[PDB]
């Protein structure tokens, strides 16, 4: 599937700018669209489906090589059992197409992973993703995160408790708790927080979907129905991305560096109460302040990074399977 | 006095909803917010029956100069709409300043304090549920924003409220600088038109 | 009194390199020398002066524009009066014959500074001395300071005591005293530290003389007797300073950048320890750490320039006159 | 032990005069400083009978190296001259080890302490003279350094404890880095042979 002559041209020249390195999707408006199409609404979502085909070969003619898709909300579980079915169903065949379809996979290169609370899936479904997981792992030329059964809440609340399984392990304290912790306990550790939050039809809203990992990002919000989606669709998002990147990037910045001052004011004021309650001084030729502030960061990073090594061997314990 | 406080409510039972909770977030970093102009909004607010507001900047300059910004809001809830002290006491209650501390840090802060409980043996890992947690955000008590007045040309919510604005409605106008009412009664229609289906 | 050839020419040399703005001369060796000439002991401090016009124009002529001289010690006064009448009637010749020769002090923007507890001096000397001093102020093309009744104990003391009557007046905080503001409170406060101190005859010692100042300044013993003092002296003296200067300098400078750390880190700790007991955080967005640290060392600024401007209020009083 | 111990003494009482207090100023910055060094030099000041060695540096390695300095000179004090705590102790009464900070620092340490009593109405600024302000220097109850050792390149004394060196005889040798008996008794026999006159 490879581009025309005006998408090809278009993409060389928005290539000579700032590029997004991941997307993010919500993939909305499959039902409207049947409804107007004059179709059952479960061809609107296998027109879904198409269409995240097409669009992620756009990516990768893009060189976007790392898309997150929200294919399932836990809210989702509310519609009727006659819908809801007919979408495990749609997973049960691409999941399993995934398979046959390996070595393919292979030769491109393309980690799946799939995200959300799992354990809410039927039985069956959940080993047809452990085994895509398992086997597309250490590749790694492309990623698609498929969020399945999954919200931004139910992530984050996991990503406290996996904290809070630490310190009841005795891997951590609860004063090594921090924002860049959490990042590395959301089911999304292993990538890069998105440039780009795409949300198809008329919707202004994000309904839960990576709540914490777009809370900079550009927002774009199409009033395409997700199975209508073009190349142009793809095309003006990241000319949104574009406009927005001196200004974006620059917050980003600002948000990490303040970030890291106030973390530094709060561990040097932890040295000073430590030291004023000590017969020592605030300062002195000594710097007692330099090397109890060195081992205060140094105790901290061992303990998350023993944590971590621990949280990623629990993770890959599946055998789940 | 009577006629324009009239106006603004019935203009505000109009509507098919009204926001419970509006979240103001300035974006525009050319130049200093007009203080004048963030508090005309609020007042409005109040005055169409909206119970709290949120005003955001993620560099916290709003943060930095509340009281000016209360004052503001206190003078402009003078001539229009008409004791001091429970007029400050209800804007207090009415109208949080936030910066980026209050949403990612916050969550952060809730961890701590529940990590610290599992480390008495007081709780569990498994205690803390979506419920739970939301419970000892620091945000207790108050809704959630149902509708972000999004203003300037950022495309983005720079780290306003992350956990609270999961079904959130976002609008955006180019400009606060010299906003107008029927500019702001013009997005409260947009969020009264709109369909939330909650996954269904 | 121009140079010679080959001082000229060797003075061209070293200037182009480092060169000191401040020199100090303890003149020491007076009386060795005038046993070893077979005169009186009178003639060798009359000599002793002659040298100290001769070192002087040296100095001009190289650039070196304030000399600070150790004239008489407050310990001198320990010696027969029969000498000590005999300096103090040196001290009414010359500083009489300063007058007399004004505009010449004028022409040549020469301003005379006299240091030490000047009380001690007979009253008479006093008058004198503070004739040329209120005459020569506001000249400012060269300076010379004559340590006069001198110690660098009594200095230091005497620098402690104003600031402890800044306290007792109300404009000085016990907390606001520092290196700096004992800096501004010597005898010295209007000169830079010397860049040199320079002891003649054998003795390896500096026998009370800016002990304060001297800290860091590159110190040179020379054996030859002080009326017997050559250019090449001054000019070996200058070799040593060029040779020592790149790590004096770095010394100099690390030792105020560790300083002014320290000061920071102690200011800081304060403002901790105000916000502490306060409900107030440690760190937050609305920086008033960064807001209590400009306001603790503003009015701390204040304080002390309010402090200063009223102690040479009374320093400049006399009318002693 | 005996014998080298009864030399050393003898070596001592042979000089016209020796240091109470011994200062030992290392300037050398191009190489971390060679601890067996200094505390040869050290054990060598407290065999001969010198009651106290203050030890600097203007970098202040040597205070933030206090252990290692003290245990070298403990191993040296045996092996040389042949109760650990009693060693321990004669030792940590005997040897100071200072920084740039315990001189101008600390002068402006007794002078802030002195003007809290002036605000307590306890002092008058009168009340402090030359012999006043030497009592409360930090440094009580300790003569002042007769002679300083200056080692390396540098010819200044750096920072070290200006108030107290006003009659201090500074003795240069070139490098301590392989410091011999034979150079440190030379110093010796140099500070031996000075003449004080103290003005007179
Ligand atoms: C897990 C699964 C189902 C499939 C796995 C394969 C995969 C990654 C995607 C297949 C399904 C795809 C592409 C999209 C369906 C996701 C979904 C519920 C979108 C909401 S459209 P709405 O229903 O809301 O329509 P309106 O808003 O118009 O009412
Ligand atoms: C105030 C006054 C006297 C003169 C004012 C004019 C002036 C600036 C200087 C004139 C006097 C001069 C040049 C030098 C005398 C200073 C002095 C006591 C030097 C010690 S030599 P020691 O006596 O110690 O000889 P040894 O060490 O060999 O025993
Ligand atoms: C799987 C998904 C793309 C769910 C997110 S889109 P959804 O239509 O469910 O969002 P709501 O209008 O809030 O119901
Ligand atoms: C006026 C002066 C130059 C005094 C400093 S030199 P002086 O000979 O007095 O120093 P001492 O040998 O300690 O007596
Ligand atoms: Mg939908
Ligand atoms: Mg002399």
């Amino acid at each position: 599937g490879e581009l025309s002559l005006w998408e090809r041209f278009c993409a060389n020249i928005i290539k000579a700018g700032p590029m997004p390195k991941h997307i993010a999707f919500i993939m909305d408006g499959n039902r409207r669209y049947a409804k107007k199409c004059q179709v059952e609404r479960q061809e609107g979502h296998s027109q879904g489906f198409n269409k995240l085909a097409e669009t992620l070969r756009w990516c990768l003619n893009l060189g976007i090589l790392e898309v997150t898709v929200y294919a399932f909300s836990i809210e989702n579980f509310k519609r009727s059992k006659s819908e809801v079915d007919g979408l495990m169903d749609l997973a049960r065949q691409k999941f399993s197409r995934l398979m046959e379809e390996k070595e393919k996979l292979q030769k491109h290169g393309v980690c799946i992973r799939v995200l959300g609370d799992l354990h809410l899936l039927p039985l069956d479904l959940q080993e047809l993703i452990a085994q895509a997981v398992q086997a597309t792992k250490n590749y790694n030329k492309c990623f698609l995160n498929v969020c399945f059964a999954y919200t931004s809440r139910h992530e984050i609340s996991n990503a406290v408790r996996e904290m809070a399984w630490g310190v009841e392990q005795g891997l951590l304290d609860p004063s090594d708790i921090s924002e860049s912790l959490l990042d590395k306990c959301l089911y999304t550790n292993r990538s890069p927080h998105p440039d780009i939050l795409i949300r198809t039809s008329g919707e202004v809203r994000l309904s839960d979907f990576l709540l914490w990992q777009t809370s900079h990002s550009c927002l774009v919000f199409q009033p395409v129905l997700w199975p209508e989606y073009t190349f142009w669709n793809l095309f003006e998002a990241i000319l949104q991305f574009q406009m927005n990147h001196s200004v974006l990037q620059k917050a980003r910045d600002m948000y990490a560096e303040e970030r890291k001052r106030q973390q530094l004011e709060r561990d040097q004021a932890t040295v000073t109460e430590q030291l004023l309650r000590e017969g020592l001084q605030a300062s002195g030729d000594a710097q007692l302040r330099r090397t109890r502030l060195h081992k205060l960061s140094a105790r901290r990073e061992e303990r998350v990074q023993g944590f971590l090594q621990a949280l990623e061997l629990k993770r890959a314990d599946w055998l789940a399977r | 006095a009577a006629h324009h406080r009239m106006r603004w409510r019935a203009d505000g039972r109009s509507l098919e909803k009204l926001p419970v909770h509006m979240g103001l977030v300035i974006t525009e970093v050319e130049q200093e917010p007009s203080f004048s102009d963030i508090a005309s909004l609020v007042v409005w607010c109040m005055a169409v029956g909206i119970s709290y507001i949120s005003v955001y900047d993620h560099q916290g300059i709003f943060k930095r100069n509340n009281s000016r910004l209360m004052d503001e809001i206190l003078k402009q809830q003078q001539e229009l709409l008409g004791d001091k002290d429970d007029q400050v006491l209800n804007c207090h209650l009415a109208v949080k300043v936030l910066s980026p501390e209050d949403g990612k840090a916050d969550i952060v802060r809730a961890a701590q304090d529940f990590c610290q409980l599992v480390a008495q043996k007081q709780k569990r890992p498994t205690d803390l549920d979506v419920d739970t947690l939301a419970s000892l955000l620091s945000s207790n008590g108050c809704p959630d924003p149902d509708l972000v007045l999004k203003f300037g040309p950022v495309d983005s919510t720079l780290g306003f409220l992350p956990w609270h604005i999961r079904l959130t409605e976002i609008v955006s106008l180019p400009s606060h600088l010299n906003i107008s009412y029927e500019d702001f009664f013009s997005a409260l229609r947009q969020y009264a038109a709109c369909e939330q289906r909650l996954g269904k």
